[PDB]
């Protein structure tokens, strides 16, 4: 089987999809591995943290040219592997394939797009139809997404999730108590963790997205102190500079899809956390 | 058939009197079975006709016939070789047509003067005055071998026929006559070069067909070398000047192409009077093909100006056009200029180079087209040997150091290629004092691709300076990274050891790198530990067997016990590939 995984990865690196048969296998084992992981997955540095990739496959290859190759460089992706980009299939499959091959070199969190309703509105579902010939590959992947960890904690200090803070979650234990094995709900803690956005207005605000909430500096400060965290590392929001600090540096947004939707002209960033948790950012333009 | 000759025939296929190929080459031997008399009476006759276009066969037949004079009776009978050769000249696939002519030209010298007239010339005419055209495109190649040796009277006829071949109704017979007008010219007495060649030349230079005209440029080089300098202005230059002005850019292109040759054939004075302005026009041609060709000739041309007026024409007539070209729109042109522009240093001297060329040197070293800055970088030897390594370092270095640090990692990556070039060119003492630092710094760059490039770059530098230089100028600074708190750098250390074992030899690898590799087997980060297993696998073959048994086997075996899944996996693979398993 290992010799196989290696071949699949060599294939996917040429941007060539796997077959329905293989995807079904990649996913059955991927679930085996992801079921054992926690809602607040423990990750030890060193690790490079990445934000949205949204099927921009060639930008993902550019990301690896900048952060090193897996499994040499350890990676932590905070979700949003599909939709918008032109290669959702090759992108999510490569990442799921890197996970199954290297459980300890890669951590993949769940984003708001690793869900059933949204992927039928923004691409993934249709790309799958146009590339296989039926909805099976999409059922395999959206079923796998039910198992993705909603959060990761690096060295017990840096807390990583796709979206942000929830008014119905104050502790890391509260999150560990949630049943993540299910589709993303339209309301509640789990939804919030994948939909919320840090804001420059204090307290909790109404989210312009229609799900989750906006939270201000005061809420980040409280959540960081209450949980012995040095920082909240998230993504989900387009950041022209690739990455963005806010809330007096209790929060940083990392967006890894340069020129999002091939329309926004944003840089992308990736965040390196060395052996000592000292951090540094790498910014990049889209691959030529 | 009949057996002495039937050995040539191929009775196995399904052809038309076809021959055995690996047998036509064994031809000089059937000619010994039957002797000279029988070779003439039945082998040549059999080869003359019986010509089935097996081509690769027709070719060998024409070649072989060119070394058959003696197998036929020696000189006195060489004409027995004409019939089958005349034949093969008129075939189709030109490769054969050529071999036929080359051979015909070879045995021409074997013909005695008397035999040339009785048999050779008659063959030239039949080909010249032939109906079919090929029979004429090949005749053109046979006039210069027989002209010198025949009678004054036959020379005349040979002149008429060659003329008729120049004003032939078919263009191809004209292009061929044109491309051979030069050599035929070299064998006529001067009077006839002035009275017959010149007119044919003028005529071909003003041909309706430009494919015929652009060929006349070559012919001009030849005719101009034969004529005394004083006759050039009246009999040639008007035509040559017109060619540089020709409506067809192809004709003009050929002028720039054969420029240096024209320069020599014409002489310093005319080059000063007529060619210097023409060269200037050509460097300003509207067609980028023509500008580029001319630019390519810049150094060669200036080198041949009469030492007398040299420097003053370059500074006054040539240099201004050159400043222009450095900024031309087409990269095709800037391309041609850069691959020679610095070759003008030893022709203007240290001071001139420093004030006038170095600026253009920079304008291109920071050009768009990478081929352009690469052509400048690939030719530093000459400028360096004219101005000082310090004067150069002082004008090149800031450019480099400014590109080694920059915006896109992509551009930084580009400057890394210049390294092995700069090394092999500017010297090892200069590399250790001004460049080594830069190459070390990239190993620790933020962007992985840069680190990678810089790493493989070490191998290419060692290929330039040697394993000893490596042990004293690079291995130490590379091993220093083993103690870096950041794993990205620690891994870079092994990646450098992997590439450097490919070229440092068993000694330096065993004594000076292996220990650092074995030592990291206890790194706190798993990525370093498994890359340690991968490194032993890589450098393993370079080590003698004793070392692999007492020092590697033990380490890998330990690593297979490691807590981490991947270190285990890679350790096992290492043991398996090396056979220590
Ligand atoms: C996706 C989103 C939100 O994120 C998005 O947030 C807002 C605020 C910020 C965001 C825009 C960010 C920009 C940088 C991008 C740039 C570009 C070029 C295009 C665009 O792209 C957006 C979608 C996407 C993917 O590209 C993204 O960037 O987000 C849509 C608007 C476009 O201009 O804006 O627009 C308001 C509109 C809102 O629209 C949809 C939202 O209606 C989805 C909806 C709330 C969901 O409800 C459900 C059920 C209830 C629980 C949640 O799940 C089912 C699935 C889905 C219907
Ligand atoms: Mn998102
Ligand atoms: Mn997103």
């Amino acid at each position: 089987f290992t010799k196989e995984l290696d071949q699949w990865i060599e294939q996917l690196n040429e941007c060539k999809q796997l077959s329905e048969s293989q995807v079904k296998s990649l996913c059955e084992k991927a679930k085996e591995i992801l079921t054992k992981e926690s809602n607040v997955q423990e990750v030890r540095c060193p690790v490079t943290v990445c934000g949205d990739v949204h099927g921009q496959f060639h930008d993902l290859m550019e990301l690896f040219r900048i952060g090193g190759k897996s499994p040499d460089t350890n990676y932590l992706f905070m979700g949003d592997y599909v939709d918008r980009g032109y290669y959702s299939v090759e992108t999510v499959t490569l990442l799921v394939a890197l996970k199954v091959r290297y459980r300890e070199r890669i951590t993949i969190l769940r984003g708001n797009h690793e869900s059933r309703q949204i992927t039928q509105v923004y691409g993934f579902y249709d790309e799958c139809l146009r590339k296989y010939g039926n909805a099976n590959v999409w059922k395999y992947f959206t079923d796998l997404f039910d198992y993705l960890p909603l959060t990761a904690l690096v060295d017990g200090q840096i807390f990583c999730l796709h979206g942000g803070l929830s008014p119905s979650i104050d502790t890391l234990d509260h999150i560990r108590a949630l049943d993540r094995l299910q589709e993303v709900p339209h309301e509640g803690p789990m939804c919030d963790l994948l939909w919320s956005d840090p804001d420059d207005r204090g307290g909790w605000g109404i989210s312009p997205r229609g799900a989750g909430y906006t939270f201000g500096q005061d809420i980040s400060e409280t959540f960081n102190h209450a949980n012995g965290l040095t920082l909240v590392s998230r993504a989900h929001q387009l950041v022209m500079e690739g990455y963005n600090w806010c809330h007096d540096r209790n929060v940083v947004t990392i967006f890894s899809a340069p020129n999002y939707c091939y329309r926004c002209g944003n840089q992308a960033a990736i965040m390196e956390l060395d052996d000592t948790l000292k951090y540094s950012f790498l910014q990049f333009d889209p691959a030529p | 058939s009949l057996y002495p000759i039937a050995v040539l025939i191929d009775e196995l296929r399904n052809e038309d009197v076809q021959l055995r190929l690996n047998s036509i080459k064994k031809l000089s031997t059937i000619a010994l079975a039957l002797g000279v008399e029988r070779t003439r009476s039945e082998l040549l006759p059999f080869l003359t006709d019986t010509i089935y276009d097996e081509d690769e066969v027709l070719l060998a037949l024409a070649e072989q016939l060119g070394t058959f004079t003696t197998l036929v009776g020696g000189p006195e009978y060489v004409h027995c070789l004409l019939p089958p050769l005349e034949s093969l000249a008129t075939v189709e696939e030109t490769v054969v047509r050529d071999k036929a002519v080359e051979s015909l030209r070879a045995i021409s010298h074997e013909h005695s003067p008397s035999d040339l007239e009785a048999h050779f010339v008659p063959l030239v005419k039949r080909l010249a005055g032939g109906d079919w055209f090929t029979s004429r495109t090949s005749a053109c190649g046979l006039f210069s071998v027989c002209y010198p040796r025949v009678s004054s009277a036959v020379k005349a006829e040979l002149r008429q026929y060659f003329r008729n071949l120049c004003s032939d109704d078919t263009p191809m017979v004209r292009r061929a006559a044109a491309s051979k007008l030069g050599e035929f010219a070299k064998v006529l007495e001067l009077d006839n070069v002035k009275s017959e060649i010149i007119p044919m030349f003028s005529n071909l230079a003003s041909d309706e067909q430009d494919s015929v005209r652009l060929l006349a440029v070559e012919a001009c080089v030849n005719i101009a070398q034969l004529l005394p300098q004083e006759d050039l202005e009246a009999l040639v230059m008007p035509t040559l000047r017109q060619a540089a002005e020709d409506k067809s850019w192809r004709v003009r292109y050929m002028v720039a192409d054969k420029f240096t040759e024209l320069q020599k054939a014409v002489g310093p004075e005319i080059t000063k009077t007529d060619l210097v302005p023409a060269f200037q026009n050509l460097m300003k041609d509207c067609e980028a093909e023509v500008r580029a060709a001319a630019s390519h000739k810049v150094k060669e041309f200036c080198e041949n100006l009469s030492a007398d007026c040299r420097e003053n024409v370059i500074m006054s007539q040539i240099l201004p056009c050159i400043k222009e070209l450095v900024s031309d729109a087409n990269q095709h042109v800037k391309s041609a200029l850069a691959s020679v522009i610095m070759g003008l240093s030893p022709i203007l001297g240290k001071d001139n180079t420093i004030e006038h060329l170095l600026p253009l040197f920079l304008a291109q070293l920071k050009d768009e087209c990478p081929e352009v800055r690469l052509n400048i970088i690939s030719n530093l030897d000459c400028v360096n040997e004219v101005i000082g390594i310090r004067q150069l370092s002082q004008s090149l270095l800031p450019a480099i150091v400014e590109l080694a640090e920059d915006a896109k990692w992509r551009v930084r990556l580009a400057i890394i290629e210049y390294m092995p070039l700069l090394a092999g060119q500017l010297g090892v003492e200069f590399f250790d004092e001004k460049l080594n630092s830069l190459c070390m710094a990239w190993l620790v760059d933020h962007v992985y691709a840069i680190r990678e490039a810089a790493t493989s770059n070490l191998k290419k530098l060692v290929e330039k300076f040697g394993k000893e230089w490596a042990h004293a100028t690079i291995i130490p600074k590379v091993l220093a990274m083993s103690g870096d708190p950041n794993y990205l750098h620690r891994m870079t250390t092994l990646f450098c050891i992997n590439v450097l074992s490919e070229v440092c030899g068993q000694d330096i690898t065993t004594k000076h790198m292996l220990p650092t590799v074995l030592r990291m087997a206890g790194d706190p980060v798993a990525n370093v530990r498994f890359n340690v297993a991968k490194s032993l696998q890589k450098i393993g073959p370079i080590l003698d067997n004793s070392t692999l048994q007492s020092e590697v086997k033990p380490i890998l075996e330990k690593l297979t016990q490691d807590q981490d899944v991947d270190v285990k996996y890679f350790a096992q693979e290492a043991l398996t590939v090396l056979s220590l398993a």
